[PDB]
């Protein structure tokens, strides 16, 4: 696979990355409390084009909005917080010498402790935001404007009863599933039979009800992600724990007996791989969720994908080669 | 089964793997890598290393410069192939396919020899070198696809086939030729060194008067060989070779060439040859001995010519399903034992085994791009022969392979326009694929996006016609081009952002005492309706187009219809109030009794609502001097109009 | 006859021809082409290949042989000669950039450039934003531009800044410019309308304004007979052709169907005005004929326009066309160019 | 009066070839038109000087005959008329002049060599007799033929109707002055045909003979 390289100068640990809707940009954040934004140019190099200080905290991600939306970014802290922040044009002050002109337009307060993940919501539930914590809940937050983006109302707080370290969001544009998300947990407690919990909006009683649980995943998880719909009548779900893992959950049609209560799937394990010999610290899809990476103390990104046999396979490892 | 090797191993440079972890995501052709080290200094006075990132592109192919002349003319070839009929007979059809597949080859040839004049001329060896290996590469694709033609496209019957498989060596093997310009250029051709090589290699690729002309040469200059040279010669022009304008069965072939054989030996045993080595070698080859044709391994440069040399001289008869058991054992005698087959080796053995899905499988594991697989297999479903079998995920086989591909020209600025046309094709999985990329495409120019949401709205895509004329709404929003974000959110028919857009003229109007525009404002036609914001947009500007261009109370029915709504902004009711002062005082009763309470109704939810709170700050005094006169002017006219009103209103209550 | 294509690897955004000297016989030799949508864009000068000739060793020499090139910044939106050695182009950067050709060595050079013409802004620092500059006309010393940004520029060839500026002539894209006389211009829109200026006038305003009737219809091209001054043909974001009177009303005098499509570029014949020619993205490039001027009759079912599909079959979008005497090129979004030394056999 | 120097900057023509397109085809008449074809009928009559524009551009008439064949009769069926009969009123003074330049004019071994003259300092060749370009525009397939033939025709389609109709006296004369150019040529197309042999000049023309025979566009028949 052909690299390009940058120097990224973020001055501690860098312990995220995420591009923009059209790959056109990227976001980079550190411990040394900063965010850096990164654009392609019109002759295929990149530049950094604002660099930061977002937080009080080390910053645990940084995750963009859908275009519709603008240009938003959001990142969450160490601190407790999360913070939106808007890209302005002709905003910037030299009254305020060395300010960006990625202002933020609020910070999100009301979690007990470190903010460990933040994702953007599936853009036709409205511009809405999901934050989790070691507090072990999931919060949900609606802007009512798309301009004003220093007011959101807090919609919801989910309990899981156990610590949140990364949650995802079911990428289904279909009106024939109710809004999803899924959350993972950092977890060493013996006790808690399982490490993966997932939610449904259930509009007979508008609040996100737990649905399902899996009761095979009893090991500490660090990353999570549903695999964008092509169509499928079943979801696809990666976790990164002691080993990466692909599940199924195909819908269980209710009869018409079953009303008020939430869905039910049928949930199967495609495939686990152990082939890191270490922990998996990441788990992200293709824009068509056929094919998987996954990164872990190997020193190697493993991708994966299915053959025309649904049999789940290894078929690249990246991996530096220190020279 | 499928991937049962070792997945493919990138290096990236730098990068110390040794104990160090990752970060990763995922753009339209590239993903991003970052390593989890920061070098804080154990006193050494070395420079610290910052992180690094790294973009990690698709491996495959699509970038070669010269290759996209291979893609935009095999797009060209597809979609002629997309547009043949079904109906088309078995004689006519198969004519066509094969002439789609030799088009598809012509590609392959013009873009292998511009490559190789391209190596030629490339001022670098290294460069030389990477043009040459994909000159290989195109070789090996147009050797495969010249197998694939003779044995599942135009699918050669016995006898025949050996014709096909002759000049399918000699398509490829090329060598010959060029060894015959410097032995024929040369002072003495019958002494260049190579001559008696090439003299052999001219026979086993059953090139018989072109080897009789190189014998010629010996014979011209060598008046004690010349006799032998020449029954050499005849017997090379004795051979029953099939004529494809003549009509013989394959059993007159068959007997003809069964003489030949006991005609050839016959020379042999009175030792006619045993005066010149190499004539006596050549009556062997053409014998079909297979000891003295693997004592030519030298002179046959890969096994599969070595095949088609024992075809010609021990079974000119031959079968397709007899075919397998000669290749196998080709490969067994050429390679011996102490050596693998190669890639292209397993590729043309299951071609010669006929089993198109090994073929399949090895050429998607040996060649970087689908490209080839893609068009293959494409090909060989309009000759219907294949996994058109639904897969696991409902789509087959052909469209597996073509929603890899499409999705490998989404991954190239120039080329996503060919990946719509390579999903249309796709019918299971194809719509939803594109409709995952399609709002992706980087959006510099609002020409480009007319491109853009005209394929989407063809396609009937509308939530991502409405999420693209979203997108150019905000980007005229954020560059406050108020006609772009006002015209884009009516084309992407959401009433909030038209809303939202009017929620800027409106305000712009404040902040100037006129519009950024007039023209967009007039011409908003039925558009207009798209909200009821947008609605008094375009009636604040029809009031100011009665104001220098009509009447009165038309005007004056229309500015209490504004104020009344809930659509006018209340900072701006002691204007509408204001305007209404050259209304009221007129001689003409123009607002009924009825209508001046309304107007007061207005006033009075405007002052009711100022707070009672005392005494900081000097500056603020002189609007207040001003809001009063305001209001009192408004009292008073109110009050003038509604006296006369009840008059003239009570009288036609009185006759 | 016949029509020589070539693939090229690039998008072709814009061809133009190179002006022949004044009383010279040639027919038109030398071609430049601008590219859009790649990793990197270009501008490449090509010279036609000789159809006429084999040599004794019989290589086809009759390729649309590259003369030189020079790497572009953003998409080439834009493209015309200024003289017979100089070149201006357009760029979705808003950069507006002069070219000299070198033919003593065959290569291409940046002559003089304004990074800025075209730019996007926002409340109170010029912390500008890129706006794509869409079209370019040169009146040599003089030279107009239009984009995104609602910006008309007036440039020169011997001054670095603008001669005039006009912020937000529109509050929409302007697409297309063309000057009616050496002061007077007239812009389209993406509202459907044509707005005339006079850079006489002290006044930002338009000196006039003509459209269609209510319903908008964006114009993506514009351009005014060499023999009429206010004769002028538009092209539509449906595929219809307007034809305009700039002297009598506020509409277009003949309205006709030239394409199922968005029309990226209108020409009247150099020499032949009487003759017409037009490409779009509904894959077609296509001549008209009609020989008061024949554009402007109100009933096209008395009098003739009779009209003719150059390309032999629909390709991906072909973006650009221009016609020299008997020659005539053509640009597509296919990677590819067309060209004909002769259109009338 | 009529510009027959164009200069290189200048994007709009002046004189009678604006008025005949910007005024007299937006009224519908065409007064000024038809008086300037009538000025050049008499002075075709009183003879031109051979050096008419010399210095100022090449000496010689073709400047005023492409005003007369490419700006008034190539266009005299594209426009239309408020006077039903100015149509045919206006094809009679144009074809009176073509007349008068036929008829006057004897082919010459002169007319088929290229006289170069000195313009400002550059070497240009003169402008050909008008009844050389007369016969060169006859003795081809010409939009001149077209609509000369085409003329024949429209001629025969009103006058087998045996009616009355608006013009009629000058539609008659526009077909005579037809008639009467097409057997001037025949009159003079041998001597013509030689001298052009002789020169060996690098131009191509048919007979008229022949070109009589050319497939009318309207019919689909040789009926000329």
């Amino acid at each position: 696979f052909v690299a390009r390289s940058i120097a990224a100068d973020h001055k501690d640990l860098i312990h995220d990355v995420s591009f923009d809707f059209h790959g056109r940009r990227m976001a980079t954040c550190s411990s040394d409390q900063s965010v850096k934004v990164w654009d392609k140019s019109e002759s295929g190099d990149w530049h950094c084009t604002a660099s930061w200080k977002t937080h009080s905290g080390s910053v645990w991600r940084v995750t963009w909005a859908h275009p519709e939306f603008g240009q938003v970014l959001a990142s969450c802290s160490f601190d407790r917080t999360a913070a939106v922040w808007e890209e302005i044009v002709g905003e910037s002050n030299d009254k305020l010498r060395g300010q960006s002109h990625w202002v933020k337009r609020t910070t999100l307060v009301d979690s007990r402790t470190s903010v460990t993940d933040v994702k953007f919501a599936p853009k036709h539930m409205g511009l809405m935001l999901a934050t989790c914590s070691a507090d072990g809940i999931v919060r949900i937050y609606e802007a009512p404007d798309v301009m004003n983006l220093s007011q959101w109302s807090l919609q919801h707080e989910i309990s899981c009863k156990l610590s949140c370290s990364c949650i995802s969001w079911n990428p289904s544009s279909s009106r024939a599933h109710s809004p999803m998300i899924a959350v993972g947990s950092d977890d060493s407690s013996p006790n808690a039979m399982a490490k993966v919990q997932i939610f449904e909006y259930n509009e007979n009683t508008r609040k996100y009800a737990k649905a399902e649980t899996l009761m095979t995943v009893t090991d500490p998880v660090h990353d999570i992600a549903f695999a964008p719909n092509l169509g499928r009548s079943f979801h696809i779900l990666a976790i990164a724990t002691k080993d990466v893992r692909i599940f199924t959950l195909k819908p269980v049609r209710k009869e018409l007996t079953s009303s008020g209560g939430p869905t039910k799937f049928e949930i199967h394990i495609v495939a686990q791989f152990d082939n890191h010999n270490s922990q998996v610290w990441r788990v992200s899809w293709n824009i068509t969720g056929t094919v998987l990476a996954s990164s872990g103390d190997d020193g190697c990104v493993r991708l994966w994908k299915a053959n025309y046999m649904d049999n789940w396979k290894c078929t690249g490892i990246l991996k530096g080669n220190g020279s | 089964e499928e991937l049962d090797g070792e997945p493919t191993v990138t290096l990236i440079p730098g990068v110390n793997s040794k104990k160090n972890q990752m970060y990763f995501d995922w753009g339209p052709g590239e993903m991003l890598v970052c390593e989890t080290s920061f070098n804080k200094k154990e006193k050494s006075e070395m420079v610290p290393s910052c992180p690094f990132i790294y973009i990690i592109r698709k491996d495959v192919d699509v970038y070669s410069q010269i290759l996209r002349k291979l893609f935009n003319e095999s797009h060209g070839i597809f979609l002629g192939l997309q547009r043949i009929d079904e109906e088309l007979t078995g004689k006519s059809r198969k004519s066509q396919l094969v002439r789609v597949s030799k088009n598809y080859r012509s590609v392959i040839r013009a873009c292998m020899e511009e490559m190789h004049q391209v190596a030629i001329a490339a001022k670098d060896p290294a460069n030389g070198r990477q043009f040459s290996s994909q000159v290989s590469i195109l070789s090996a694709m147009e050797l495969i696809w010249n197998l694939c033609e003779i044995l599942f496209i135009e699918v050669a019957p016995a006898g025949p086939l050996l014709l096909h498989l002759l000049d399918w060596v000699r398509l490829h093997v090329c060598e010959v030729d060029s060894l015959s310009a410097d032995v024929l250029g040369s002072e003495n051709p019958s002494k260049h060194d190579s001559f008696w090589n090439l003299v052999t290699i001219l026979v086993l690729q059953g090139r018989l008067d072109e080897a009789r002309q190189m014998l010629s040469k010996e014979a011209d200059a060598s008046p004690a060989s010349a006799g032998i040279c020449r029954i050499m010669g005849d017997l090379m022009r004795t051979m029953p070779i099939l004529s494809p304008g003549n009509t013989q069965t394959l059993t007159e072939l068959e007997l003809k060439w069964q003489h030949w054989h006991e005609e050839c030996e016959r020379y042999l045993q009175d030792s006619t040859f045993a005066t010149s080595p190499h004539l006596e070698s050549l009556l062997k080859i053409m014998l079909g001995d297979e000891a003295a044709l693997l004592e030519q391994k030298e002179l046959l440069s890969n096994w599969y010519h070595f095949l088609v040399t024992r075809l010609l001289y021990s079974n000119p008869t031959v079968k397709p399903i007899d075919l397998h058991y000669y290749a196998q054992s080709s490969l067994d005698l050429f390679l011996g034992g102490e050596s693998s087959p190669e890639p292209l080796d397993n590729i043309l053995l299951a071609a010669f085994e006929f089993d198109i899905h090994q073929v399949i499988k090895e050429c998607s594991i040996a060649l970087s791009n689908w490209w080839f697989v893609a068009h293959l297999t494409d090909l060989l479903d309009h000759c219907k022969l294949l996994q058109s079998h639904n897969l696991y995920f409902g789509s087959n086989m052909r469209e597996f392979l073509l929603l890899e591909y499409a999705s490998g020209l989404f991954a190239h600025p120039s080329l996503w326009q060919l990946g719509v046309d390579y999903f249309d094709y796709c019918p299971e999985l194809g719509r939803v694929s594109l409709e995952l990329h399609i709002e992706r495409i980087p959006l510099n120019t609002e020409q480009k996006a007319l491109k853009v949401l005209r394929i989407c709205e063809q396609r009937q895509m509308t939530e991502q016609v409405r999420s693209i004329c979203k997108i150019l709404a905000m980007k005229a929003v954020r560059n406050n081009r108020l006609g772009s974000a006002l015209s884009w959110s009516i084309r992407a028919k959401d009433a909030a952002f038209a809303t939202l857009v009017s929620d800027r003229f409106l305000r712009d109007y404040c902040e100037r005492g006129c519009f950024s525009d007039l023209d967009l404002i007039d011409n908003l036609g039925p558009a207009m309706m798209l909200s009821d914001r947008l609605t008094f947009l375009g009636k604040y500007r029809e009031f100011h187009r009665m104001y220098g261009e009509k009447r009165f109370a038309d005007a004056a029915s229309l500015l209490l219809s504004l104020m009344t709504s809930r659509i006018a902004p209340r900072s701006f009711w002691m204007t509408l109030l204001t305007d209404a002062l050259p209304l009221l005082e007129q001689k003409q009763v123009i607002f009924s009794a009825e209508q001046t309470y309304e107007l007061m109704r207005c006033l009075e939810d405007l002052t009711s609502r100022r707070p009672v709170h005392g005494e900081s700050d000097t500056e603020q005094l002189q609007d207040d001097d001003i809001e009063t006169t305001k209001v009192e002017m408004l009292r008073l006219s109110l009050a003038r109009n509604l006296a006369r009103a009840i008059i003239r209103e009570g009288s036609l209550e009185g006759s | 006859e016949e029509i020589y294509a070539k693939f090229v690897s690039q998008k072709i955004s814009k061809t133009r021809w190179r002006p022949l000297p004044p009383g010279s016989l040639q027919t038109a030799e030398t071609f430049a082409t601008g590219s859009w949508d790649n990793e990197e864009n270009y501008i490449s000068l090509w010279s036609i290949g000789d159809f006429g000739n084999l040599d004794s060793d019989g290589g086809f020499e009759g390729d649309h042989q590259l003369l030189c090139d020079i790497r572009h910044h953003g998409d080439v939106m834009d493209l015309q000669f200024f003289d017979q050695e100089r070149i201006v182009a357009a760029s979705s950067t808003g950069c507006v950039t002069v070219f000299l050709h070198h033919p003593n060595n065959q290569t291409l050079s940046v002559n003089q450039q304004w990074t800025t013409a075209h730019y996007h802004t926002g409340p109170g620092s010029p912390s500008y934003s890129s706006a794509p500059c869409t079209g370019v006309v040169c009146n040599n010393p003089e030279i107009v531009t239009v984009g995104e940004d609602g910006r008309i520029n007036l440039f020169r060839a011997d001054h670095k800044e603008a001669v005039r500026t006009i912020d937000n002539a529109d509050s929409s894209t302007l697409h297309a410019v063309t000057f009616l006389r050496t002061p007077e211009i007239l812009t389209v829109n993406s509202i459907g309308q044509l707005k005339i200026w006079d850079f006489r006038q002290q006044g930002n305003e338009p000196s006039q304004i003509l459209s269609l009737t209510g319903d908008r219809v964006p114009l993506h091209c514009v351009d005014r007979h060499p023999n009429q001054q206010h004769v002028v043909a538009t092209g539509g974001q449906d595929g219809m052709l307007s034809i305009w009177d700039v002297r009598q009303g506020t509409m277009p005098v003949s309205l006709l169907k030239a394409h199922e499509a968005e029309m990226w570029e209108v020409h009247f014949h150099p020499s032949n005005p009487e003759h017409l020619f037009t490409c779009s993205e509904d894959g077609s490039l296509w001549h008209w004929d009609a020989s008061i001027s024949s554009w402007l009759s109100t009933d096209p079912a008395k009098d003739r326009i009779e009209i003719t599909s150059l390309l032999p079959s629909r390709s991906l979008s072909v973006n650009t066309l221009d016609v020299l005497g008997p020659c005539l090129v053509c640009g597509t979004d296919a990677e590819a160019i067309y060209v004909t030394r002769h259109l009338f056999s | 009066i009529l510009q027959t120097v164009r200069i290189p900057s200048q994007r709009q023509a002046i004189g009678i070839e604006v008025e005949l397109n910007e005024i007299e085809s937006r009224c519908e008449e065409y007064p000024l038109t038809r008086a300037f074809c009538q000025l050049i009928s008499t002075l075709v009559e009183s003879s031109f000087p051979s050096n008419l524009g010399a210095g100022l551009r090449p000496p010689g008439f073709d400047p005023y005959l492409q005003f007369l064949r490419d700006s008034v009769f190539l266009r005299f069926r594209t426009r239309a008329y408020r006077r039903a009969a100015e149509k045919w009123e206006v094809a009679e003074v144009v074809l009176e002049v073509f007349y008068k330049l036929l008829r006057d004019y004897e082919p010459q071994l002169e007319d088929f060599v290229d006289q170069f003259v000195e313009l400002q300092g550059e070497e240009i060749i003169a402008y050909k007799p008008p009844g050389f370009s007369l016969m060169y525009h006859l003795l081809n397939e010409s939009p001149m033929l077209e609509l000369a033939l085409s003329l024949l025709e429209e001629g025969v389609k009103q006058l087998d109707t045996y009616a009355p109709f608006p013009g009629k006296k000058h539609l008659e004369k526009a077909v005579q002055h037809c008639l009467a150019l097409l057997n001037l040529t025949l009159q003079k197309e041998n001597l013509f045909m030689d001298l052009l042999r002789e020169s060996q000049l690098a131009l191509i023309v048919c007979p008229l003979e022949q070109l009589l025979q050319g497939i009318n566009p309207r019919t689909k028949k040789a009926d000329n």
